[PDB]
């Protein structure tokens, strides 16, 4: 979504969680933080919905 | 021929949505908890001391009754 965006992902702002140990705990922390970042993106999408055909 | 009506966000904007981690501190210091535990232990020790000495005296009394009754 950051390096090769496809739809409108270049018009939203969010962070990418990164781990440092490569174990299960770090991946769990990454997934929780990704849920938080997707909440952020959802807020931005709700505010910037344009009109027009579908 | 009325105006276009579509699902849209409200005038101005939607209220800000929280997303950051929120875990309050919500606790006493270690010193306070250790002090409370040690105080409880000391109070219990002193109460047990009194009760055990009283029980020893009661046992001595019962043993003396047995001694009186033995012959």
């Amino acid at each position: 979504r950051k390096t090769q965006p496809y739809d409108v992902y270049d018009q939203v702002e969010f962070d990418v969680p990164i781990g440092s140990r490569g174990d299960c705990y770090d991946r769990y922390l990454c997934r929780v933080e990704e849920m938080r970042q997707s909440l952020r993106i959802i807020s931005q999408c709700l505010n910037k919905m344009p009109p027009g055909e579908i | 021929a009325s105006k276009v009506k579509q699902d849209m966000p409200p005038p101005g904007g939607y209220g800000p949505i929280d997303y950051k981690r929120n875990l309050p501190r919500r606790g006493l210091s270690g010193y306070s908890m250790f002090a409370v535990g040690i105080g409880t232990l000391l109070f219990g020790y002193w109460s047990m001391m009194k009760w055990n000495r009283e029980r020893r005296r009661l046992q001595i009394e019962d043993f003396e009754a047995r001694i009186a009754l033995m012959p």
